[PDB]
């Protein structure tokens, strides 16, 4: 029993999106379809069910006008679309579960897709540069890392020495500049002693643009 | 359309301790013809879907450990653990599916640990980061508790506003603190004007506020 | 009046 959504979509500014919801593991017709999205960091919003046996629909009126709800038994998929789309629509877009149509009542949303991340955004896909974080010269316990900066779309991925090293390790969630582009940093804490001695590296991954950069981080 | 409010919005609890978050509704989600509350709570855990754990007010999901228990009705309700697990830290929200819109609340629940001073690092941009035209300055805050600090960067001892940008990592799970990034970013023709950079730190940890800075030239 | 509140109601 689950339902299935695409990681992620990436649509410009003033576009149409179409996030699917593919249903498994039961009859497609038997449940209501419902829309909840999340803006990174903040709440959930519910934005409209669907009974998909008959199309009949329900939008919370701050949607009426921009979106639609729509199902296709042959593929077992049921769609939200939305126009006019802002910063603003940036979110995961989850589908989830509730009442059993034959009986009517209004349920919880029991099964939940793991949602579309969608970006709106007229960046075009970028590899991030990754810079030093050099240890200072000073310390105990020095902190060095990487800065990976100007990469589009999230997400990234950083190991240090190909995954060896993850104790004191803090990748930090990425922020989006006012240029559009992504930038995050990953720090480790290491013995000032072992700075002359051992070998630090930053494996970044960039899948979007297809970018692996390894970067050894030394003393200046 | 009914309006669901939780209280607290962040919770630390130590573990092993009993932890309750409340949610009220502007109108009474409790059915005249079932005496049924068709309100839920979801747990969401950093970068997953919630999940159900609670339908009408106190029918636990299959699965969902007894330590979690619902109660009230009409518009005040509680979810209680009884008893605090590491696997339990994640935010909780509240939903009415009493009518359309379905609407949720939102509640933030963690590990309460002692306090704990940030350790401070700064970090000057990289000669091949100059190169390009652009000076990104970093300033770490690495394992503090609680979670509230406040970084201010100074530039030849001038407060800066506006041109920086941070961020915080999820509540660690060996030691229960956090730790946070901030970047300041200056064109390199900035950058190259001043001489002392400066990160400062307050935080309830420290007697203080700390400050680590370096002069443009290393 | 429904015993139990509809989803369609
Ligand atoms: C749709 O769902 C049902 C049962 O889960 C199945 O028999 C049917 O083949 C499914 N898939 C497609 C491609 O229709
Ligand atoms: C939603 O899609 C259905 C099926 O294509 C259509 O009949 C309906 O009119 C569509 N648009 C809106 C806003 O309802
Ligand atoms: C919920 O919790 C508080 C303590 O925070 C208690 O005094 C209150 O009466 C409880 N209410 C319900 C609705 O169970």
């Amino acid at each position: 029993v689950q339902l299935v959504q695409p990681g992620a979509e990436v649509m410009q500014p003033g576009a149409s999106m179409k996030v699917p919801c593919e249903t498994s593991g039961y009859i497609f017709n038997d449940y209501y379809l419902h829309w909840v999205r999340q803006a990174p960091g903040l709440g959930l919003e519910w934005m409209g069910w669907i009974a998909p046996k008959t199309g009949v629909t329900k939008f919370a009126q701050k949607f009426q006008g921009r979106v639609n709800m729509t199902a296709d038994s042959s593929v077992n998929t049921s769609y939200l679309e939305m126009t006019g789309l802002t910063f603003d629509d940036t979110a995961v877009y989850f589908c989830a579960r509730g009442t059993y149509l034959p009986v009517d009542e209004s349920a919880a949303f029991d099964v939940w897709g793991l949602g579309t991340d969608v970006t709106v955004s007229s960046a075009s896909t970028k590899g991030p540069s990754v810079f030093p974080l050099a240890p200072s010269s000073k310390s105990g316990t020095a902190a060095l890392g990487c800065l990976v900066k100007d990469y589009f779309p999230e997400p990234v991925t950083v190991s240090w020495n190909s995954g060896a090293l993850t104790s004191g390790v803090h990748t930090f969630p990425a922020v989006l500049q006012s240029s559009g582009l992504f930038s995050l940093s990953s720090v480790v804490t290491v013995p000032s002693s072992s700075l002359g001695t051992q070998t630090y590296i930053c494996n970044v991954n960039h899948k979007p643009s297809n970018t692996k950069v390894d970067k050894r981080v030394e003393p200046k | 359309d009914i309006e669901m409010t939780q209280y607290p919005d962040s919770l630390a609890v130590f573990l092993g301790e009993r932890a309750t978050v409340n949610c009220k509704s502007s109108q009474s989600v409790l059915h005249w013809g079932n005496d049924k509350n068709y309100f839920a709570w979801y747990q969401q855990k950093r970068g997953q879907a919630p999940k159900l754990l609670i339908s009408s007010s106190s029918a636990r999901e299959s699965g969902v450990p007894d330590r979690f228990s619902g109660s009230g009705s009409g518009t005040d309700f509680n979810l209680t653990i009884s008893s605090l697990q590491a696997e339990d830290v994640a935010v909780y929200f509240c939903q009415q599916y009493y009518e359309a819109p379905y609407t949720f609340g939102q509640g933030t629940r963690l590990e309460i640990k002692t306090v704990a001073a940030p350790s401070v690092f700064i970090f000057p941009p990289s000669d091949e980061q100059l190169k390009s035209g652009t000076a990104s300055v970093v300033c770490l805050l690495n394992n503090f508790y609680p979670r509230e600090a406040k970084v201010q960067w100074k530039v030849d001892n001038a407060l800066q506003s506006g041109n920086s940008q941070e961020s915080v990592t999820e509540q660690d799970s060996k030691d229960s603190t956090y730790s946070l990034s901030s970047t300041l970013t200056l064109s390199k023709a900035d950058y190259e004007k001043h001489k002392v950079y400066a990160c400062e730190v307050t935080h309830q940890g420290l007697s203080s506020p700390v400050t680590k800075s370096f002069n443009r030239g290393c | 009046s429904s015993a139990v509140r509809l989803r369609s109601s």
